[PDB]
């Protein structure tokens, strides 16, 4: 109160130096059931993939992207990622999601980074050199080499100049590399520009075929058909929280509701548009908002030129949130409750007041409205004053108000 | 209760402080109004368990012991008069306290007559009381104890048409009903007024927080902040105007309260029309009715008239009353009641000869 | 031709529950008192959106494309109500005018005595559809009286649209406009009356 | 910087005078009723109930104080009142008398 | 008359009503004013020839 009035000296009163407010005592987080997962098992677990020079593209929208089964997925011989981290994945949300596929050697994996070169970066696949995305590897010669040799996969040797970012081409005539001519038939210069890995079981380990998969990512104009899953919470009733239901943010207690929302209906509105009851994403009932309790504190004192007890209102607030007193105003707290009644001398509100009295303590009543009388009517009976007094009133009436004018230039601009 | 919102506001210094200073003194000064109008009384007077009035019958406006214990019009007054960081607080005074006021103020003026605001409560019978509300209105007492069934019917008649009107209206009350309606409609502007942009990127401060970085976050909210403060310093300013009104209504209340209720006043329609005799208090939501009992004089007949007559040489006035004729005969009656008595000299006095008086009359002046 | 409204074409703007309140909005609506244009399949404007009604029970009307040149040179909608259930894509399309009763793809979803009511609309990328059914005592025309239409799909399709067609016996055309109207909602929270408040100077 | 400062300074400056423009209209009121308690009061003698204080009133005398006025009313206050019994009228020769 | 900032403007909510609603509470009391001051009279009383 010394802070609040700054000064350290208090009058006799009521005053108001803080406000009560009951907090958040956890956080809720609630959406729909976690579905419609990714298709990243059907690029993952593919009977095979295409050669290099053919890399082959599955387009990933309209499902939740869970990324958490590749972080924990430690078959994977790499999972690089270049402008993102893999761990941040799972919050994230994009327009359209890619995967790019394709067999190699173990020896040219390594070509696959952002502003690498060899015929793989230079012929086959070229990441940007601002690349946004994963690569991810797994050694797969059990599942792609074979005995005297797997021809069937296969890379661009050679090109008439290097591919773009992201340019595929997949085109077969033979390639011309200088001055002889090509005649439409292989030979030297004469190029078919492609040549074969021919994977033996028996190579060495980056002799040997490993499986390849590019995850890309892109945000647009177009909305987000893919983001991280909606992991949420418990649901917890008849306590202060914070909560999120969907996108609805707020602090609050929820309770159940006698409503009747209707089927498509998420969260309800009050006459003034501030929203007062939810439906949990997870289970369909309806919950009431109500408020976390709150209002002013006002500490009632007697003058401190007297003593340097008080009282404590918490005005509204119900003495089960915060002697000790549940008044109409709000709970009361250091002040002693009476029976008797008598003139107020401090207000509280509601028809109760509070004073100082002998030892000595604060004390709370109801307020007394004047002496109770009956006056000794009946026909025909009067009473007549046989003397008087003279009386001299005193009333203060208020004139006039200091005289005040301001330089508006002075006290704007100094 | 956003904390990064908080410290933004917190740039705007004393703004936040003086908008609950002032709206504390409109809170403190209702109190004030309701306490200057109803606790005019000292004592809390009580009715007689015998009801000997005359005749008249105050039970439509005295306390009901089976309803809180208003009178039936108090209880037909108060039914027909029907959050986010907002809070109402309580009256000081509950409406059963407010009810033992009207109570006390009705008590003493059925039972004590005007004397129990200059003073002690003295009894007088209810009957005689009226008898002098005629004397301060220019009819003499007489008129009254010779008609007092005719006043006490017809008093007892026009509170029933109270009852009747306030039972089948739906508008007469309507100016409590436009205080309760602005401070609604107040409270509600307030509110959606959250829901506006200002300019900004949203109105929903997590939603600002969540599309943007701290340095244009902070640019977005401060634009909330500057037009949720210019819409309370609009909503504090309306309602110290508004309340500046309430005011100046409650000291007519309080003044109709101590010259209409605690009195009977000389000035002309301060107190209803015609020529009042007394009023009673009842207690409404927000408010106080006023039950204006008045004379009005109602058959009029012509006379000639006359400003003095000639007697002996002498012009004779009239004491009190004023000289007319039947046509044939001459009368001196009482100003507002006709009521003729023959001319005489202790109904009148002398002033001079005749010849100064422009109209006077030549007729006997019986000397007892 | 041209048949009137009434006070038609009215849907819940948003998914939010009202009780026992008046609430007024801004959004893309029929005006009431309109008239539509009535068909017995033209390739039609699209306009801000579409309020399209029929009587069926035949299911001779069958469905509906969407979109700017509706076919090959870039993505339109396609929709049809499979009697198994409603059936949506999103593809460079190339199928014929309209199919009958003898009497590249970047998006895909799977689901007379009655007046049948629609509501198509696209805002920023999202496509709106909602609903409604009631029997009706007289086929010549939409029926004097109240009912609100409810959603149906919301979908992620981004795709533009300006022009339409049904694929299919006689049906409804009218446009939605930028309108405000005042909405009563009931104490179950359903849409049960509205005022259009450009209509005349009672209802501003 | 200083159009921040402005903006600031002038709402703090125009919150400051319409809060005196609202209390110099209350003090007005009050202005009003001390220059009718003076008329009515000092420079007569009131029939108006509790206008001039409590009890009757016979006479008020104005003392200055800073910023405003006391008006010190002197009032006739009945003070020991007896029960007796009352009339409206007496009855003489079969004629009523009234006081 | 431009709907340019007409639409800017919109994004303040109720000030604009609220201020038009001040001012015509202004305007119908000074009607009533009048009345309160002029029409205490109930019948149209004429002085004689
Ligand atoms: C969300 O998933 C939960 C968990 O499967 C569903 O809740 C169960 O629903 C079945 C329906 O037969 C009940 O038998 C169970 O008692 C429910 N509770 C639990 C803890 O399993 C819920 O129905 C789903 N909600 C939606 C909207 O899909
Ligand atoms: C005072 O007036 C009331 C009128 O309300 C009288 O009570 C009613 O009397 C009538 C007959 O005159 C009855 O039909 C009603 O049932 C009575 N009750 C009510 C609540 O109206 C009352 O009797 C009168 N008192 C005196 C002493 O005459
Ligand atoms: C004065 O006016 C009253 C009415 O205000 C007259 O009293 C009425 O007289 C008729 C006679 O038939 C009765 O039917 C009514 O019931 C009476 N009313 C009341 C309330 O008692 C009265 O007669 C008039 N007196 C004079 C001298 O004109
Ligand atoms: C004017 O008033 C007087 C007195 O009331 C009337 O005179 C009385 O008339 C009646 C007959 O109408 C006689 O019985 C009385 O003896 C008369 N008294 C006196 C004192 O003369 C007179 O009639 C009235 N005049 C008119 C024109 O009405
Ligand atoms: C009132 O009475 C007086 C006295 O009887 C009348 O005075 C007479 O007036 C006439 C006409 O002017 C004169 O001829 C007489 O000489 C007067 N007599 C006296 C004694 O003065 C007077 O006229 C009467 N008034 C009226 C209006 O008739
Ligand atoms: C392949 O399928 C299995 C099925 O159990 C799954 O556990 C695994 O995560 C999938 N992906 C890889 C890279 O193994
Ligand atoms: C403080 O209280 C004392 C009595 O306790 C009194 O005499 C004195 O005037 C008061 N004020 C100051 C400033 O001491
Ligand atoms: C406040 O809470 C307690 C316990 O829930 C309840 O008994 C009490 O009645 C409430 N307060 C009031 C003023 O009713
Ligand atoms: C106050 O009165 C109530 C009954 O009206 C009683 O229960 C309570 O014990 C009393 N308290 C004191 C302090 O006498
Ligand atoms: C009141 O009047 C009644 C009936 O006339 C009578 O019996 C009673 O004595 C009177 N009371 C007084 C105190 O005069
Ligand atoms: C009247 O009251 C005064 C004191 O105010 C007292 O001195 C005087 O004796 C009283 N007179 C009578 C006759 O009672
Ligand atoms: C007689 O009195 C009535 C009622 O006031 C009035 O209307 C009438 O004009 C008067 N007679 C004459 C002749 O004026
Ligand atoms: C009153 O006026 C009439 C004319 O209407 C006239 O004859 C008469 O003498 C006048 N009387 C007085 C006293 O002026
Ligand atoms: C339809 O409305 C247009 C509005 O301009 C009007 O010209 C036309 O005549 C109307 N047709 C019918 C048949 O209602
Ligand atoms: C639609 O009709 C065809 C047969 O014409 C049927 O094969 C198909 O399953 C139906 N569509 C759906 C979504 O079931
Ligand atoms: C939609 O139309 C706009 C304007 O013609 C154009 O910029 C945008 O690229 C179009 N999008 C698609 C998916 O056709
Ligand atoms: C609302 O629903 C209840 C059952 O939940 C039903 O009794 C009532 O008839 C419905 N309609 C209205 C207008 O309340
Ligand atoms: C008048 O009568 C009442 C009731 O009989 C009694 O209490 C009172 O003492 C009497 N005297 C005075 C001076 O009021």
């Amino acid at each position: 109160t010394k802070c609040t009035l700054k000064s350290f000296t208090v009058e006799k009163g009521i005053y108001q130096t803080s406000n009560f407010r009951v907090q958040p005592t956890e956080s809720i987080v609630r959406f729909p059931n976690i579905t419609n997962l990714c298709p990243f098992g059907e690029v993952f677990n593919a009977t095979r993939f295409a050669s290099v020079y053919a890399w082959n593209r599955k387009r990933i929208s309209n499902c939740v992207a869970d990324y958490s089964v590749l972080y924990n997925s430690a078959s994977f011989s790499t999972f690089k990622c270049y402008g993102v981290s893999p761990t941040k994945l799972n919050d994230l949300c994009f327009t359209n999601v890619y995967a790019d596929s394709f067999v190699i050697r173990g020896d040219e994996v390594r070509q696959i980074a952002p502003g690498q070169t060899g015929n793989i970066a230079d012929y086959n696949y070229k990441l940007p050199d601002d690349f946004t995305g994963c690569v991810i590897a797994w050694n797969s010669n059990n599942l792609d080499s074979k005995v005297g040799g797997n021809y069937n996969y296969l890379y661009r040797l050679f090109r008439k100049s290097n591919l773009k970012p992201f340019e595929r081409d997949i085109s077969t005539e033979i390639y011309q590399a200088g001055s002889t001519p090509c005649n439409g038939v292989k030979g030297f210069n004469c190029y078919f520009p492609l040549q074969s890995y021919g994977f033996q079981p028996t190579y060495g380990v980056g002799y040997q075929p490993y499986r390849v998969v590019v995850l890309s990512f892109e945000l647009l104009h177009a909305p987000a058909t893919v983001c991280g899953p909606k992991k949420s919470t418990n649901l917890v009733k008849n306590k202060c929280v914070n909560f999120n239901f969907n996108g609805l943010t707020g602090t609050g207690v929820l309770t159940e509701s006698n409503k009747k929302f209707l089927p498509f209906q998420q969260f309800g509105r009050d006459i003034a548009d501030t929203t007062d009851a939810v439906r949990d994403p997870q289970t369909l009932e309806i919950l009431d908002i109500t408020p976390c309790s709150f209002g002013g504190v006002s500490v009632i004192t007697p003058g401190t030129n007297t003593s340097n007890q008080v009282a404590v209102l918490y005005q509204g607030v119900n003495c089960t949130e915060v002697n000790v007193f549940q008044t109409r105003a709000g709970c009361l707290i250091g002040a002693e409750h009476v029976n008797n009644s008598y003139e107020c001398d401090i207000p509280i509100g509601a028809g109760i007041c509070a004073s100082y009295q002998t030892s000595q303590s604060i004390i709370a009543y109801t307020m007394s409205l004047g002496a109770e009388n009956s006056v000794a009517y009946s026909n025909n009976s009067i009473a007549i004053p046989t003397n008087f007094t003279i009386s001299v009133t005193t009333e203060i009436l208020p004139v006039s108000m200091t005289k005040t004018s301001v330089d508006c230039t002075m006290y704007i601009c100094g | 209760d956003s904390t990064e919102c908080s410290n933004l506001l917190l740039q705007y210094g004393s703004f936040c402080t003086q908008l609950n200073r002032a709206l504390t003194g409109i809170a403190v000064e209702q109190d004030k109004n309701t306490q200057e109008v109803f606790a005019q009384v000292k004592q809390i007077y009580k009715t007689p368990p015998i009801k000997d009035f005359g005749g008249f019958n105050f039970s439509q406006i005295l306390p009901d012991p089976s309803k809180s214990k208003r009178s039936f019009i108090e209880d037909l007054l108060f039914n027909k008069v029907t959050f986010n960081g907002l809070t109402v607080l309580p009256p000081l005074l509950t409406d059963e306290m407010i009810a033992q006021y009207t109570s006390a103020l009705l008590a003493g003026t059925i039972t004590s007559g005007w004397t129990f605001g200059a003073g002690a409560a003295l009894q007088i019978p209810f009957a005689m009381q009226m008898a002098y509300r005629f004397n301060g209105i220019g009819v003499t007492q007489n008129v009254l104890y010779e008609n007092q069934k005719l006043i006490a019917n017809q008093f007892n008649s026009a509170i029933g048409k109270i009852q009747d009107s306030l039972s089948s209206t739906a508008s007469a009350l309507g100016k409590l009903q436009d205080v309760v309606n602005q401070n609604a409609q107040a409270l509600n502007t307030l509110v959606k007024q959250l829901s506006s942009n200002f300019g900004a990127i949203s109105s929903v401060l997590n939603d600002i927080l969540s599309r943007l970085d701290k340095v244009e976050a902070e640019v977005q909210i401060d634009r909330l902040i500057t037009g949720r403060l210019q819409s309370l310093q609009t909503y504090v300013t309306q309602q110290l105007i508004r309340a500046a009104e309430i005011r100046a209504s409650a000291n007519l209340a309080a003044t109709k309260m101590s010259e209409c209720v605690l009195g009977q006043s000389k000035r002309v329609d301060f107190c209803g029309k015609g020529y009042h005799l007394m009023s009673f208090p009842q207690s409404a939501p927000h408010g106080v009715v006023f039950l204006h009992v008045t004379y009005v004089p109602a058959q009029e007949k012509n006379f000639t008239t006359a400003p003095a007559i000639c007697h002996d040489g002498k012009a004779h006035f009239p004491r009190e009353g004023v000289f007319v004729s039947n046509g044939t005969h001459w009368f001196v009656t009482q100003r507002n009641f006709y009521e003729p008595q023959i001319i005489t000299t202790d109904n009148t006095f002398v002033s001079g000869n005749c010849d100064v008086v422009i109209g006077i009359v030549n007729n006997t002046v019986y000397d007892p | 031709a041209y048949t009137n409204s009434f006070t038609r074409g009215v849907y819940y703007p948003d998914k939010v529950f009202r009780s026992s309140v008046l609430h007024s909005t801004q959004d893309l609506f029929l005006p009431f008192f309109s008239n539509v244009t009535w068909f017995h399949n033209p390739v039609l404007p699209f306009n801000d959106g579409v309020y399209f009604a029929s009587t069926e029970k035949s299911n001779i009307i069958r469905g509906w494309i969407f979109g700017t040149t509706l076919d090959s040179k870039t993505q339109s909608l396609l929709i049809v109500n499979n009697a198994t259930n409603v059936v949506i894509k999103v593809c460079e399309f190339q199928f014929c005018n309209d199919p009958f009763l003898g009497v590249n793809c970047t998006f895909e979803y799977v689901s007379f005595k009655n007046l049948r009511e629609f509501v198509f609309k696209n805002i920023d990328g999202y496509f709106k559809i909602y609903s409604k059914h009631t029997p009706i005592n007289l086929v010549r025309d939409l029926p004097q009286g109240f009912s609100a239409l409810e959603p149906l799909v919301d979908l992620p399709i981004g795709i533009n649209i300006t022009r339409f067609q049904t694929l299919l016996a006689a049906y409804y055309v009218g446009y939605l406009q930028p309108r405000t109207f005042l909405l009563k909602y009931n104490e179950n929270g359903t849409i049960t009356d509205a005022v259009d408040c450009a209509l005349d100077p009672l209802s501003e």
